[PDB]
């Protein structure tokens, strides 16, 4: 959060340009335009029944259970969650391009 | 005959080819030229500028760069209106190029001729015998 | 330019002396170490902060002897003083293995009022605020009659307080290494090493090595 | 919008003004630095430049060291590190024999009286930070493994 | 180069003198200490295993070193990390091994620099050459008796150390 | 700088002159030859010694002949 | 071997101290103007 | 000029006296890493859920609603979440929660615009703040009210993972 939706501090994207970042607006609205396609469940092993968002969430909960030990090679967990940034990453830059870009 | 410092330089975007910290340190290089129109050309140290139509003036790091400019605006462009300077940063400018207001390739008077041997390069003196002696080796 | 403290030895450069607690005793000029001008006040900040510590310090260890809270005796048994630290800690989480917190509990609440006093420090240092040194407003009840900064006789009170207080409980900790007897016990006992008290060994056991082989170990 | 531009207007100077060379969060960070925060000394970016610099040499020879495997690895981390350190002290104090002329000015780093004044802080603070991290290793049983205490 | 106090300078023979001075105060205080068995564990060898193949010695049996020489050895190290620290960094008002380059020699001493009986830079000159005469003529003595440095200074002192 | 000699052989052509990329060279005038015309080096501190002259020289053995000496910034080509 | 204490004393000063200073003093010899 | 709260530190630059629940207590700076309106906001609404849940707690061990006993036992703080999250009780708690702050990210925009005031949804149905006089001490309660809350929510709970009875059974019996 550099810079919000607003003109509070005078940021600079470079030398003399000011560019308002719109860290509030992109990241909540990639965060769930992301997050509700991909509640779609599936019944496969790595989901388990839930959608990817929701076997990530869950992932994160049953390791954080055993809060020392790191989730193994074979656990779910890298395999979610590498697939939910990856897509999450993607929905912030398009959601950035169109947002910064298009202004509406 | 002076640089007028408030020429406009083409425009440019700007580039990493463009002189270092020698320059401002050590000496650097102008070049002025007058433009019939508001053209494209090539940057010797990176990509493409717009020349302005009327006077443009750049700085360079080195004075091959600004010759090999002046080389091209005069075989693309035909301009022959080109004036090189150098300037150190003391403030004084050195004009450069061309020196007597004529081209090197066409003789001037007033010239008086540097480095002219009178003999043909076969005649030079063997190197033993100007050895352990200030002598040159051109006769 | 000569100390008083020291007459024949040149007065320190960097010392105002409209400071308080001035004496002229800087032998080694350490406050002109750092160039900058904000250097004395963290020194003096310091001090006051190392003797602020001390006197708690000092009266602590006394206190303790003298009785302890409700409670407090059944959990950890009759560790005395750096040794009750290290007991405390044995029987807390990260440290070790218990049921306990006294120890983490209190630099979590030390460390908060360390957080908000450090940015003070930085402020104070760079000329930012007007606060000298030590000066945090803490004057609930009155004394120095409007203003928490307090009179030069006060200031002068506790720099004097606070020096003596460092020498004492480093006096007090050292003793209680070898007698391992605390501060009223070695009091009563002025001829010592005759009867010594048990104590457990402290976290640091290395510094306690060189007692039998080099020095004479009478202890 | 364009966000690359000629580095301070100037179009013919080697350098661009790109997000990563002169945005607003870059200029804070680099104006911030010790190297180039204003109302420091040359002794005191010397002092905190060396603190973080010492304070980090220790870990690499500690843990990777000839003798990691032996008892004496934090001692053995910590004078290597400390020979190194006192290497690179030489490795600045020859820099500002060369480089700089002697002149009454002791303000700046770029004069012979500053840099010898960053050279006296750099090497207290690394000798500092480097004894810190030393005591905080010998204590604390986390920092000895890569926190391996809790597995 | 040799104008910032190196060479042969009453710079340089002052500073030469105080190691010297100490190093007899040093000497003096190992062998009294080695003589009453005061360095720890002083016959051990240390293991290579634990402080690697630097400790090695190679003589004829064991190929360690000593733990007293390893004692000594650190002491050493312990004064010449000062040593470099105020170099680089000295005092304020402390003297300089370095000097500015700039700066006013003092005056040779001569034969006899004149008698101060209070502490003074006159006492600190002629104190130090005589230690450092002094540090000749032990080695000197332990090489052409063939003694121990140990033993000469106990004889030299009337075996008042031990 | 690098020294640069013309010798008397010099037919006066200028091609050395034009294909000098420094402006080290010119032609002054000279009864010799039938073009009335010799070149000369009277800039060879800005020569950086490319040896383009010796290309462009026509006659049998060059009439014009760069020697390479010492370097400075300017013969080192440098813009550093 | 007879002075067995040798080779451990002189080995790390003439293979590291030797060059070191060697190198230093090189280094100031080579870039000073005067 | 000094912090109200914390007499030696300079005055916080970014916060004013205007703000309610001001007191000068900003030591850490964090106002200048981020726009204050939208801390404001962030403020309030953690305040607001913080309020609803401490109330909740002792709701919950006071009474519970009818027939709610049979689906949840024994379960007390946050074990009745588990289990009610498969009763899809917390699915669709959540998505009407979610479905208003769809428009709280409008309102958000707003703010930020610098049109809307933080934190005010215009939500005074019954008139309490039509004097104007009284609206200022509402402002200010809310905000007090809620930041103890926010204190609260987080020691009961913490309690609860101690001692599992809730934060009233545990004030009876320790
Ligand atoms: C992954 C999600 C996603 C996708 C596919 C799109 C796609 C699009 N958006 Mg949207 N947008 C998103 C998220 C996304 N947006 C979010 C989160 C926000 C809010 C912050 C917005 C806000 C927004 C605005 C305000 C506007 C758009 C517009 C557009 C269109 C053209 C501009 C553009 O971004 O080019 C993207 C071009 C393409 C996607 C097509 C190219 C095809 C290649 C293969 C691209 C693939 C990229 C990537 C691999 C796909 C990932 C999918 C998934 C795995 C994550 C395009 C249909 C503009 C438009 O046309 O208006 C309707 C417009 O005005 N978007
Ligand atoms: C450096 C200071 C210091 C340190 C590290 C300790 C640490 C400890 N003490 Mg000791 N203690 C201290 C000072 C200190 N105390 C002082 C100043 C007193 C009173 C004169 C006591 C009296 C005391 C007793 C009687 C007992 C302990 C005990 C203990 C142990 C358990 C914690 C506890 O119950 O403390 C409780 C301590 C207190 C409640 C005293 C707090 C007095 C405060 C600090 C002074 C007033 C502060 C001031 C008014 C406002 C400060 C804020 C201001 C700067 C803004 C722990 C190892 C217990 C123990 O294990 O016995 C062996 C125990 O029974 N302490
Ligand atoms: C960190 C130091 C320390 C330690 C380990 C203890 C430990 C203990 N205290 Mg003590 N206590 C301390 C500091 C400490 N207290 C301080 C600073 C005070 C304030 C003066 C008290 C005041 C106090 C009182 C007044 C009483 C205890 C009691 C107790 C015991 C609790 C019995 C019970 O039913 O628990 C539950 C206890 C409570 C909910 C409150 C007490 C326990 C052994 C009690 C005791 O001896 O009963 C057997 C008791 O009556 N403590
Ligand atoms: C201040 C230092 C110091 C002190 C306290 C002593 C003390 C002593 N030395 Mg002397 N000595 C010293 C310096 C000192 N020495 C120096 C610098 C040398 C030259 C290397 C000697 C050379 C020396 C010899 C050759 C002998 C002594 C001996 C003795 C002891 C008995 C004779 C006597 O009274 O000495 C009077 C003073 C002197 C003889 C010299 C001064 C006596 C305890 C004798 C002894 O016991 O040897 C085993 C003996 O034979 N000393
Ligand atoms: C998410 C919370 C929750 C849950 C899980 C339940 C679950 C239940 N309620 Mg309760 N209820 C709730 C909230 C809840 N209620 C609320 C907010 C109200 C309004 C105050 C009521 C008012 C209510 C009444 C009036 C009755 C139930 C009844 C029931 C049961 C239905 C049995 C049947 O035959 O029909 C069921 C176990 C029935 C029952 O058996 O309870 C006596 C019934 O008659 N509910
Ligand atoms: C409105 C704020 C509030 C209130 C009134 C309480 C009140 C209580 N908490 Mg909760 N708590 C709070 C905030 C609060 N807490 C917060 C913000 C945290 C951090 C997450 C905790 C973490 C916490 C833990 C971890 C524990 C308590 C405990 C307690 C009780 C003993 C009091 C105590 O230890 O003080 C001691 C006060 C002093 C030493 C100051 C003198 C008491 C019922 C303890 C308890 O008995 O509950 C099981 C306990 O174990 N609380
Ligand atoms: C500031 C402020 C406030 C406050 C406050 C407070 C809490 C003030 C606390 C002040 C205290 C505790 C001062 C104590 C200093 C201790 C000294 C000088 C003793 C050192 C020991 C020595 C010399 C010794 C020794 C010994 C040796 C080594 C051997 C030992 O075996 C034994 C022995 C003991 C004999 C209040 C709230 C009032 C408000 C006010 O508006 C402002
Ligand atoms: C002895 C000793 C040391 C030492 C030392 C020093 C500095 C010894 C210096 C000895 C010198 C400089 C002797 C100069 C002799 C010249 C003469 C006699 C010619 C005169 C005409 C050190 C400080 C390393 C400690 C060590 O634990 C023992
Ligand atoms: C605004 C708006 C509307 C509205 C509305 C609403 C829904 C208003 C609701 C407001 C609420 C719910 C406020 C609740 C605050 C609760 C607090 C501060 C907690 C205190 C607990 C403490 C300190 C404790 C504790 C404990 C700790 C932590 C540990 C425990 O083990 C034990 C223990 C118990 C000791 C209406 C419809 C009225 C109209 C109006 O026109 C506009
Ligand atoms: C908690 C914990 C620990 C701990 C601990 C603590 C608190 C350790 C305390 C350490 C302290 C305060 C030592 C004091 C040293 C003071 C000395 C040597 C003399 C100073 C004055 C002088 C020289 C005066 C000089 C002079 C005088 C005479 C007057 C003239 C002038 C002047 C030159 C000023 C452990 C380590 C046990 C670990 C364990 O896990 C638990
Ligand atoms: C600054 C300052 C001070 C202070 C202070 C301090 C240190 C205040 C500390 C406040 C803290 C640390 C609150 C912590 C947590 C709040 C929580 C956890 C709410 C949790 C909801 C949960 C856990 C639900 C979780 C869950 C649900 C049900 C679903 C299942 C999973 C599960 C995870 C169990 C003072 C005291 C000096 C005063 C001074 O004037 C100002
Ligand atoms: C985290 C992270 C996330 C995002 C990306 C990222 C930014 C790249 C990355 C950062 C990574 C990086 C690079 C993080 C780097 C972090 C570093 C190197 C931190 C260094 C800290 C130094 C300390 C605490 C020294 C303390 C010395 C003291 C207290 C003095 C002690 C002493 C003195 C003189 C006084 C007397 C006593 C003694 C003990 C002798």
């Amino acid at each position: 959060l550099s810079v919000v939706a607003q003109s509070k501090s005078d940021f600079e994207i470079s030398d003399g340009t000011p560019y308002t970042l719109n860290v509030p607006l992109v990241g909540a609205a990639s965060f769930i335009g992301w997050v509700v396609p991909t509640l779609l469940p599936s019944q496969i092993a790595l989901y388990g029944g839930k959608g990817l968002s929701t076997a990530f969430f869950a992932s994160i909960g049953t390791n954080l259970a055993k809060f020392p030990a790191p989730p193994g090679m074979t656990d779910p967990f890298w395999l979610l969650c590498f697939i939910w940034h990856s897509g999450l990453f993607a929905t912030m830059i398009l959601g950035s391009i169109g947002y910064n870009g298009y202004a509406g | 005959e002076t640089l007028n410092l408030q020429i406009p330089s083409p425009t440019f975007e700007g580039s990493t080819g463009g002189w270092l910290r020698a320059a401002e340190v050590e000496e650097k290089y102008a070049i002025t030229w007058t433009s019939p129109k508001e053209q494209v050309f090539e940057m010797p140290t990176g990509g493409a500028a717009i020349m302005r139509q009327g006077e443009n003036l750049l700085y360079l790091a080195r004075k091959e760069q600004c010759l090999a400019l002046a080389t091209q605006v005069k075989n693309s462009f035909k301009i022959t209106d080109y004036k090189v300077y150098r300037i150190f940063p003391s403030g004084e400018v050195q004009y450069l190029h061309p020196k007597d207001g004529v081209f090197p390739e066409k003789v001037n008077a007033g010239r008086v001729g540097v480095g002219n041997v009178s003999h043909s390069i076969g005649k030079n003196l063997n190197p033993a015998q100007i050895k352990f002696t200030s002598k040159s080796f051109n006769g | 330019a000569k100390s008083k403290a020291i007459p024949f030895l040149d007065a320190p450069p960097a010392l105002s002396e409209s400071m308080p607690g001035y004496v002229g005793f800087d032998p080694l000029w350490v406050s002109s170490m750092l160039p900058d001008a904000g250097y004395v006040k963290f020194l003096q900040e310091a001090e006051i902060k190392h003797g602020r510590v001390a006197m708690l310090a000092a009266a602590g260890a006394i206190v303790q002897d003298i009785f302890t809270f409700p409670g407090v005796k059944s959990v950890i048994g009759d560790v005395k003083m750096t040794s009750v630290h290290d007991k405390f800690l044995s029987m807390e989480a990260g440290s070790g293995k218990g049921d306990m917190a006294a120890m983490h509990q209190l630099l979590l609440w030390l460390g908060l009022l360390e957080i908000a006093t450090s940015v003070a420090i930085i402020q104070s240092f760079k000329g930012e605020t007007s606060r000298g040194p030590g000066e945090f407003g803490f004057d609930p009840l009155n004394f120095g009659k409007g203003n928490s900064a307090g009179s030069d006789s006060y200031k002068l009170k506790e720099i004097k307080n606070g020096r003596l207080a460092m020498i004492g409980i480093g006096g007090m900790v050292h003793h209680y290494l070898l007698t391992g007897k605390g501060p009223l016990q070695f009091l009563g006992g002025i001829p010592n090493y005759k009867s010594c008290v048990s104590h457990p060994d402290s976290l640091l056991p290395w510094l306690f090595k060189a007692v039998g082989p080099v020095l004479p170990k009478i202890c | 919008s364009q966000f690359i531009k000629p580095y301070n207007d100037d179009p013919f100077v080697g350098n661009l003004a790109t997000p990563v060379s002169t945005s607003s969060f870059t200029k804070s960070l680099l104006s911030n630095l010790p190297a180039y925060r204003a109302g420091l000394s040359p002794l005191l970016r010397g002092v905190e430049i060396g603190l973080t610099h010492g304070y980090f040499l220790v870990g690499p020879f500690y843990k990777l060291g000839p003798l990691r495997n032996s008892d004496v690895a934090l001692l053995s981390g910590f004078f290597s590190a400390l020979g190194l350190i006192v290497i690179l002290v030489a490795c600045l104090t020859i820099y500002g024999v060369v480089s700089f002329e002697e002149t009454e000015a002791k303000d700046q780093l770029q004069t012979a009286k500053g840099w010898r004044q960053f050279t006296s802080g750099w090497l207290v603070g690394s000798v500092g930070g480097a004894s810190f991290a030393y005591i905080l290793i010998s204590n604390i049983p986390f920092l000895q493994t890569a926190g391996m205490s809790m597995l | 180069f040799g104008g910032r106090g190196l060479g042969v300078t009453v710079n340089a023979e002052r500073w030469n003198g105080r190691h010297a001075m100490f190093g007899i105060f040093a000497m003096v205080m190992t062998s009294y200490m080695k003589g009453h068995g005061l360095i720890p564990d002083a016959d051990k060898v240390l293991d290579i295993a634990q402080w690697g193949p630097l400790a090695a010695v190679w003589d004829g049996a064991g190929n360690g070193i000593s733990n007293e020489r390893a004692i000594i050895l650190i002491a050493h190290v312990h004064v010449l990390v000062v040593s470099v620290i105020a170099a680089i960094a000295p005092f304020g008002f402390q003297d300089t091994l370095v000097k500015e380059k700039g700066y006013t020699p003092e005056s040779p001493a001569g034969l006899i620099p004149p008698f101060k009986t209070g502490l003074t830079a006159e006492a600190e000159l002629i104190n130090g050459r005589l230690a450092m005469l002094g540090v000749i003529s032990i080695v000197t003595a332990s090489l052409f008796t063939g003694t121990s440095v140990v033993d000469t200074i106990n004889l030299g002192m009337g075996k008042i150390l031990y | 700088s690098h020294s640069v000699k013309v010798y008397d052989t010099c037919i006066g052509c200028t091609q050395c002159v034009r294909a000098c990329p420094c402006d080290v060279l010119e032609m002054v005038s000279w009864d010799g030859c039938k073009a009335g015309q010799i070149a000369s080096a009277p800039r060879t501190e800005d020569c950086i010694g490319c040896k383009r002259c010796e290309t462009a020289c026509p006659t049998d053995f060059l009439s014009v002949r760069v020697y390479l000496g010492g370097e400075t910034t300017r013969s080192m080509g440098l813009a550093y | 071997m007879t002075a067995a204490y040798l080779p451990s004393i002189l080995v790390p000063i003439i293979g590291l101290i030797f060059p070191g200073l060697v190198m230093a003093f090189a280094f100031i010899y080579i870039e000073q103007d005067e | 000029a000094m912090s109200e709260s914390v007499p030696f530190l300079k005055k916080p630059e970014a916060l004013d006296s205007s703000m309610a629940g001001y007191a000068g207590f900003d030591p850490l700076g964090l106002s200048s890493i981020a726009d204050i309106k939208f801390l404001q906001e962030s403020e309030i609404k953690h305040c607001r859920i913080a309020m609803l849940a401490a109330a909740g707690s002792i709701a919950q061990d006071i009474f519970t609603f009818p027939g709610v006993s049979k689906v949840v036992g024994t379960a007390k703080m946050t074990g009745v979440h588990d289990v009610l999250v498969k009763q899809g009780a917390m699915g669709q708690i959540l998505l009407w929660t979610s479905f208003l702050e769809v428009f709280g990210t409008i309102a958000l925009l707003e703010t930020l615009d610098g049109k809307r005031a933080p934190g005010d949804f215009k939500f005074d149905p019954l008139g309490f703040s039509k004097n104007a006089e009284t609206a200022k001490r509402y402002q200010l309660s809310e905000i007090k009210n809620g930041r103890l809350a926010m204190l609260a929510t987080g020691g009961m709970v913490h309690g609860y993972f101690i001692t599992g009875k809730g934060p009233l059974e545990l004030l009876t019996n320790f």
